[PDB]
């Protein structure tokens, strides 16, 4: 649609690159830096989905 | 003095080493949004300019 359905999301970043055959279900923050964010998401923090 | 949207300034860099890991220090720096590159792959990727 004009949107698109948002339950098709892929993620983007990860500590560590997958294996074969793995699932990664987990709902956190990227943290893209050294600044201990507790979820707000925001600079050097990402929402990976 | 930094130049305005409608006139740009271009600086080339073509005769250095370039790391990011040490340059978040000379401003606040509000946002780092980037595209896929990955922000932790850009101080080893030999960009040919
Ligand atoms: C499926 C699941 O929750 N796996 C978790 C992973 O998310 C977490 O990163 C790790 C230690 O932090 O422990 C395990």
């Amino acid at each position: 649609k004009v949107s698109g359905n948002y339950n098709y999301l892929y993620r983007l970043f990860r500590k560590s690159k997958l294996k074969p055959f793995e699932r990664d279900i987990s709902t956190e923050i990227y943290q893209a830096g050294n600044k201990p964010c507790n979820g707000v998401a925001g600079f050097n923090c990402y929402f990976p989905l | 003095r930094f130049a305005s949207v409608y006139a740009w300034n271009r600086k080339r860099i073509s005769n250095c080493v370039a790391d990011y890991s040490v340059l978040y220090n000379f401003a606040p720096f509000f946002a780092f949004k980037c595209y896929g590159v990955s922000p932790t792959k850009l101080n080893d990727l030999c960009f040919t300019n």
